């Protein structure tokens, strides 16, 4: 999950976008 | 714009940033 | 624990130390 | 809600401890 | 992506993460 | 400038992406 | 709650958090 | 000490509660 | 170094910065 | 005190530094 | 003062603190 | 430069104005 996406691996901030409601 | 490492708090800053006013969820269990 | 007044991502990172491994949702009016 | 109350008003730790998952 | 209202080190934040590796240039008026 | 504009009114991603070197 | 890794300008931020206006000491040191 | 208990170890909100004056 | 104007959390922040190793007393009226 | 003062007014790292241990 | 470790978002926070109203150059390439 | 001065390596607050414009 983002976890994974975004600290153990790096991500977008449209990835981040992903975890917006 | 780019890809960093983003962690913890710094995560969550992140989200509320890209998110606003929509919000988010931040779910680490996944 | 005091009670808090918390604006923008003070929330957010009030509720990441509240809720740690569970995180949560962040959800505003509008 | 929760975001506007600790913003105009004061909010205690347990209450944000509601919008853990 | 939604508007934002930053202030002060909020803003350095919005700046670092936007920019990432490339960072950026602070500079306020006065 | 950005850094008024962001605090006195709002402040798109997009504009600080101006500030990028 | 939950116990979660606090280092840094994070353990000061939620020392923050929960001593509030009794306020505290950060002492590294110890 | 805090940053023993805190950081190089895990520690609870109550347990920070431990510094406040 | 210039002068600050420092709120709630942001004040806590500046001093970790200042005091490092040696941390501080962060001590709010009332 | 150097808490509302940073708040209030303004306030010097040199202040600040009064609060260090 | 001291020497610290900052890293990422923090050194833009300390950078913040230290410059101010001079405003700064976050250049991570260098 | 200042992630090496910086983070990589220690840095005081003086150095850190290096990078004041
Ligand atoms: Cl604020
Ligand atoms: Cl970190
Ligand atoms: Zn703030
Ligand atoms: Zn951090």
């Amino acid at each position: 999950g983002i976890v994974e996406q975004c600290c153990t691996s790096i991500c977008s901030l449209y990835q981040l976008e992903n975890y917006c409601n | 714009f780019v890809n960093q490492h983003l962690c913890g708090s710094h995560l969550v800053e992140a989200l509320y940033l890209v998110c606003g006013e929509r919000g988010f969820f931040y779910t680490p269990k996944t």
